[PDB]
């Protein structure tokens, strides 16, 4: 089990308010401790020195108003650090700039809002932290711009593309984390990893609009399908762990190559379980076994 | 040369303060000693003579 982002209203409380005994806030906890009612040891208040004994009585029986503002205003500014509304080095300015703002306006209806906004801003950290795990929000809106600009449902050659419409939508829903459909240049493009080692254009996909339905030769790479760019080829291998059945595997490469993209993944996860064993058995071989990779090469070439 | 005498013994003692603690034990244990904040010397008013 794991925690959510360390509670932003509590992190700032951790650094300000008393830890052990706040005699006013934890009143019936000190009162329980002084009445010899605590289950740990009853006479923990009796065996204590007489002077600090009296300090517990004066503070608990007469509750003293402790300063609450600096654990409320800091609760906003540290949430401003976790929601990233300010930079971490900005904690010197905004903490006091708003304290100087409430120095001028201590006593309007604004601070009655402020503590209600404290509960709102602390929840906004918890809302966004669960929302950044699903980076769908900066992805689906971007795909809405892709679906509108690109002409949808126009394969007047042959139609297998209706299945492909949902295939791109499945990539948004299944993996959301680093999967951002960034619109930097006017061509749309999707990143798969946190460092973006396969971020091809979804407008390199515009090469497929004339190749949505053509004739198939035989079983070896086609006499025509050499036109398919390694840019668009990178996309079609990336949608392959998402959609398989739907596109016709016998009419054009939209389906025949998509089934063949599963052959690339099908070998990969087998060889993953192959490599994790031969590398693990290095005590009995005592060599840099590149034959683990050479057999992997042999299991792809000699078929 | 045997002569007769009665000695005078005396102590020298400089550069330290004459320190005495404030407890019924009369031994400084900590900063605040027993009689420092006891039952008799705590909140009431008293005036030191010499």
């Amino acid at each position: 089990m794991m925690q959510d982002a360390t509670d932003p209203a509590v992190r700032a409380a951790l650094q300000s308010q008393p830890s052990g005994l706040n005699s006013t806030d934890d009143w019936r906890q000190v009162m329980d401790r002084i009445m010899s009612l605590t289950a740990r040891n009853p006479d923990a208040f009796r065996q204590q020195p007489q002077a600090n004994r009296l300090s517990a009585i004066l503070e608990a029986v007469v509750p003293a108003r402790a300063n609450p503002t600096h654990e409320k205003v800091l609760a906003i500014v540290n949430a401003l650090a976790e929601n990233r509304a300010i930079r971490p080095d900005e904690a010197g300015l905004v903490y006091d700039a708003l304290l100087q703002r409430v120095a001028r306006y201590n006593s309007g209806n604004v601070q009655t809002n402020l503590d209600r906004l404290v509960g709102d801003v602390r929840e906004a950290v918890a809302q966004r932290e669960r929302a950044q795990q699903q980076g769908n929000l900066g992805s689906m809106v971007a795909l809405n711009a892709f679906l509108s600009t690109q002409p949808a449902n126009v394969p007047r050659g042959q139609e297998d593309y209706t299945n492909f419409v949902s295939a791109l939508r499945l990539m948004v829903t299944e993996t959301p984390q680093s999967e951002v459909y960034q619109s930097g240049p006017d061509y749309f493009f999707q990143t798969s990893r946190q460092g973006l080692q396969t971020v091809n254009l979804s407008q390199a996909f515009k090469n497929l609009q004339g190749l949505w339905g053509v004739r198939a030769p035989t079983g070896d790479r086609a006499t025509v399908s050499s036109l398919l760019t390694p840019n668009s080829r990178l996309l079609l291998l990336l949608i392959a762990p998402f959609t398989d059945s739907g596109s016709v595997s016998r009419d054009t490469y939209l389906g025949h190559l998509l089934t063949l993209y599963r052959e690339a993944i099908g070998q990969a996860h087998v060889d993953e379980h192959t490599f994790q064993e031969i590398t693990s058995v290095s005590r009995a071989l005592g060599q840099e076994d590149t034959g683990s990779l050479e057999a992997t090469l042999n299991y792809l070439l000699t078929n | 040369t045997a002569v007769d005498s009665i000695t005078q013994k005396k102590f020298l003692c400089d550069r330290t303060l004459w320190r005495i603690p404030f407890s019924s034990n009369f031994m400084s244990m900590g900063a605040l000693t027993d009689l420092g904040q006891n039952l008799l010397y705590a909140n009431s008013a008293h005036a030191l003579d010499m």
